[PDB]
């Protein structure tokens, strides 16, 4: 009973990606998931809970399509249950998450011979990230006994930098990644 | 190792020691500049030797790079900026004979003295005397004694010194492998070896004279106003067919006709607009004056001004306890020193000035990142230029009542416009045919087809035919008459006038359609445009490293001098002289003679 | 806790060495604590690499080294991983993996002299480009050019080092920045090197 394709195009093969501080929510439903089609990109595709042999086999719930840009060298740091920069003040998945972390480097889109500065990460924050929140905030950091009013200096530094992202780094390259969250626990 | 490997390490020895002396020597200078003792003419007069014996010493060394084998165009500009001769190629007899006649002409020009013929006691020298006289006087009989007494005591004793001058200098260009010393002058414009910008030294006679043709229609209009309304002063003097005389000009040589407006004005029932009553009464000083330069300049993009500009320059003359040169100077020490020597009074004039200097402070601070030997200008046009066209956006009465000087409830016609037009004509127009003549016959005189047994007779008939300027005595062969001006006796370029008057209405027209203005180019305030200071500062940061055929096109889109920016800010003028010469003649008949 | 890391005596010197001839001090046995250092006025060029200065008193590290140098205030930014220049090339060069905060100041009140600070020098001319943390202190005149001149300087034969004058009049960019280099290293040994509790 196949009635219509969902749209893993939309949420693939987009024109651009948001950053690791702004990752967005994509929620797919009402249509028949194939991954066959899944196979089109020329690294990481490690699934937890449902093995990727079987992942065309059981009938799921709404999946929660998440898309971000990150490093070659933080392709470990995002697991359920790890701590560091980007899984403590960026995005944190839950220890109970069951899904795939697919990830594949590009080396065309996201790497500029001048500089990429489109992409932010946090690396300031008062306290770590709970699962599955997102923090768009831009308020400048306190990070002594002094407050600065609003301005910059030591004790007082932005929490939002940006990445280089030079095609010329070992590791460093920028890694276009989409992860799926399912909470289900389907072709013919 | 390659040669210009070897180069580019000598270059980087010669661009960190040359920084460091040339600051000794700047310091010196300014440390002179600013308390006239002893002590500091003795330190000036070793550093400045220090300095010039090192540039000597390291332009021996930068012989022996053959300069036909480097490739790179950074290197081979500032190894052509290094391996300037000048008088090293002749012999020593030679050599300082040139610098004893030319310290001789110096002497002669700043000693040299008038005397009455009533008193022998009583004469009168050059710097309060005869310039006050011929400029505030209106009698003709007293202007033709200050004229030709100049021309006789002064002009005839410097005649030998210059006909030994010209053939020194020519054997000097000639052991330079130039073919004689009008060349070397253009040598300055020379960008040969530059794709699809190149530049030849000849190229200038013909740029200069093609751009010559389109200013005298304005021209001769402009001299038609002039002597039709110095015949009204001088009854029985002037023709209104021949030329003027030289004597009645305003100046001793003619060159600016800016002390002619208390007898030419268009309209003598309004005074001239000026700010110094509106500065007086708010208590300006001049510090305030300088930070609303500062304002203005920050305002387009330039950055704002050093801690060292406002801690150790000299913007008020501290009264007769130390004695300082009252006369305006930008100064550049380098490594990010930017002074300015200024005994700045609360007057309109100094108003601009100031903007004037901040505008070459500004160009001295955009090229800090180059090398040493191309820390200058382009050419000889550009410097004063930018200079020029701050001074022509801050006298716009937009600026003056923006800034809290003019109240906004006043009337701004045409009658006040005309007299500013033509206050800006008897400066820029009437220079322009002087200065082109002067050079020509200084170019016709050095390549040799001048005799001389054929100066002053031919001097004396090209004035009739550029300028328009008749005698009113008349010369034989013994008179010098150029050699009673500075920059011709001191060995002074003077095509640099004729230059940096196109560019700075180049400069003001392309930052004028940059500002998106509708109104007339005299009335364009450039205060509040942010984005023509980003095509300025394209033009700023590049001083000596890339052609200025190049450096125009960054700005003004041409490759060339272009002369109607230049008519395109006096038309209303233009159509206002074609208006008032209904009954006048343009043109002057060169047979006339006032003896 | 009265065991203080000698954070004084790297930045309160009486004097510092030059670019060529740093100082490597090594840091041992001690606790660091990092909010000592805000003392001075003005200081913001804190570019710390690696780690994050908030989570600075929170790991503890090996034997820590400081590098403490003077140079002019337009070359600080070429103290970086991945900068070329004449500092970073010849002088002193940080590794593309440095872990640590880069610390330096204006010091124009202290190092200028009227007229003249010349105990300031800096290498200019050199054949290979430097390993990073490599100290050469050598003053073997460089060959420019395909001629031996035995030792003594002339035509292509330059001294390697060259004199800074340090005027206290040169503007911003050309003052005097005493620059102190922190590196915090983590090789497999008791760690002791970390903040207060
Ligand atoms: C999504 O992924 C890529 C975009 O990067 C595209 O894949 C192409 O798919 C077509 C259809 O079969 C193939 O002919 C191309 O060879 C594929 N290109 C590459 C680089 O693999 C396409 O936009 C999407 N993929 C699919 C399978 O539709
Ligand atoms: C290092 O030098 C700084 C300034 O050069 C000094 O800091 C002083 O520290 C004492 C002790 O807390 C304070 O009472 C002073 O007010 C500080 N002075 C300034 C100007 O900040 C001191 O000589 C050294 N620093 C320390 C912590 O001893
Ligand atoms: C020429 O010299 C400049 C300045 O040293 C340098 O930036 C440029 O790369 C050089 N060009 C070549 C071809 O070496
Ligand atoms: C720069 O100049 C403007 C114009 O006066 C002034 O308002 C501003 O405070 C100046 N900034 C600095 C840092 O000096
Ligand atoms: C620019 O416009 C503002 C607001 O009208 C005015 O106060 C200011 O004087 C103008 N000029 C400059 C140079 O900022
Ligand atoms: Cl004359
Ligand atoms: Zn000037």
């Amino acid at each position: 009973n196949i009635t219509n394709l969902c749209p893993f195009d939309e949420v693939f093969n987009a024109t651009r990606f948001a950053s690791v501080y702004a990752w967005n929510r994509k929620r797919i439903s009402n249509c028949v998931a194939d991954y066959s089609v899944l196979y089109n990109l020329a690294f990481t595709f490690k699934c937890y809970g449902v093995s990727p042999t079987k992942l065309n086999d059981l009938c799921f719930t709404n999946v929660y399509a998440d898309s971000f840009v990150i490093r070659g060298d933080e392709v470990r740091q995002i697991a359920p249950g790890q701590t560091g920069n980007i899984a403590d003040y960026n995005y944190k998945l839950p220890d109970d998450f069951t899904g795939c972390v697919i990830a594949w480097n590009s080396n065309k889109l996201d790497s500029k011979v001048s500089g990429n500065y489109n992409y932010l990460y946090r690396l300031f924050r008062k306290s770590n990230l709970k699962p599955f929140e997102r923090d768009i905030s831009t308020e400048i950091y306190q990070a002594g006994n002094k407050p600065c009013n609003g301005v910059a200096g030591f004790n007082c530094y932005f929490p939002l930098r940006s990445y280089s992202f030079r095609p010329t780094y070992g590791g460093h390259q920028p890694y276009r990644v989409v992860v799926l969250s399912f909470e289900l626990l389907g072709p013919k | 190792s390659t040669i210009e490997e070897q180069a580019k390490t000598f270059l980087d020895k010669f661009n960190h020691e040359a920084e460091d002396l040339f600051y000794q020597s700047s310091l010196a200078s300014w440390n002179y500049n600013t308390n006239i003792t002893e002590e500091n003419v003795q330190n000036m007069n070793n550093a400045g030797d220090k300095w010039s014996a090192f540039l000597k010493e390291q332009s021996t060394l930068a012989q022996m790079y053959p300069l036909q084998e480097i490739q790179n165009l950074t290197v081979k500009l500032q190894l052509q900026a290094l391996q300037q001769n000048g008088s090293s190629v002749l012999s020593e007899d030679k050599s300082k004979r040139l610098n004893t006649i030319l310290n001789t002409m110096s002497t002669i020009y700043s000693t040299g003295k008038v005397c009455n013929p009533d008193n022998p006691q009583e004469c009168l020298l050059l710097e309060p005397g005869l310039n006050e006289i011929m400029a505030n006087s209106l009698d003709y009989n007293e202007r033709l004694w200050a004229w030709e007494s100049w021309r006789s005591e002064v002009g005839k004793q410097l005649r030998p010194l210059y006909e030994e001058y010209v053939v020194l200098k020519n054997e000097m260009a000639r052991a330079n492998h130039y073919e004689d010393y009008g060349d070397y002058w253009r040598g300055d414009y020379e960008v040969n070896g530059v794709d699809g910008y190149d530049y030849s030294r000849g190229q200038l006679i013909e740029d200069v004279e093609h751009t010559f043709e389109e200013i005298k229609p304005l021209y001769e209009h402009l001299h038609a106003y002039v002597r039709a309304k110095l015949m009204n002063a001088y009854p029985s003097y002037i023709s209104p067919i021949g030329c003027l005389p030289a004597h009645l000009l305003g100046d001793m040589w003619g060159r600016f006709w800016t002390n002619l407006y208390s007898l030419t004005v268009p309209f003598g029932q309004k005074p001239n607009i000026d700010v110094t009553d509106a500065m007086v009464d708010q208590a300006w000083d001049a510090q305030r004056i300088f930070k609303e330069a500062e304002k203005f300049f920050v305002s387009v993009g330039l950055p704002n001004m050093t801690q060292g500009f406002w801690e150790n320059s000299m913007l008020t003359d501290p009264g007769n306890v130390q004695k300082a040169v009252c006369h305006p100077t930008a100064w550049d020490l380098g490594k990010g020193d930017f002074r300015i020597l200024m005994c700045t009074k609360v007057t309109m004039d100094d108003f601009l000035t100031a903007h004037h200097e901040m505008g070459h402070i500004q160009y001295d601070m955009a090229y800090a990142a180059q090398p040493f030997l191309l820390r200058n200008g382009a050419n000889e046009g550009f410097h004063e230029a930018v200079g020029e066209i701050m001074s022509l956006s801050a006298a716009t009465p937009k600026h003056l009542k923006s800034i809290g000087l003019l109240s906004p409830d006043f009337q701004e016609d045409n009658e006040t416009e005309i007299n500013f037009l033509l206050k800006q004509a008897l400066t820029i127009v009437g220079t322009l045919p002087f200065t082109y003549m002067l050079e020509k016959w200084r170019w016709m005189v050095f390549k040799g087809e001048i005799p001389k047994d054929q100066w002053m007779k031919k001097w004396w008939e090209m004035k009739r035919e550029i300028v328009g300027v008749v005698e009113p005595v008349p010369h034989d062969e013994t008179y010098c008459d150029p050699a009673s001006l500075f920059h011709v006796s001191n060995d002074y370029s003077f095509i640099r006038y004729y230059t940096r008057t196109l560019y700075q209405f180049q400069f003001q027209e392309a930052l004028c359609q940059a500002a998106k203005h509708e109104g007339p180019l005299h009335k364009c305030d450039i205060s509040n445009s942010t984005e023509a200071g980003q095509k300025l500062f394209n033009m700023l940061r590049l001083g000596k490293s890339e052609p200025w055929t190049l450096a125009l096109e960054n700005v003004v889109g041409a490759k060339n001098m272009n002369v109607r920016p230049l008519l395109n800010y006096f038309e209303p003028l233009f159509t206002w002289l074609k208006d008032q010469n209904k009954n006048s003649f343009v043109g002057w008949s060169t047979d006339w003679s006032p003896y």
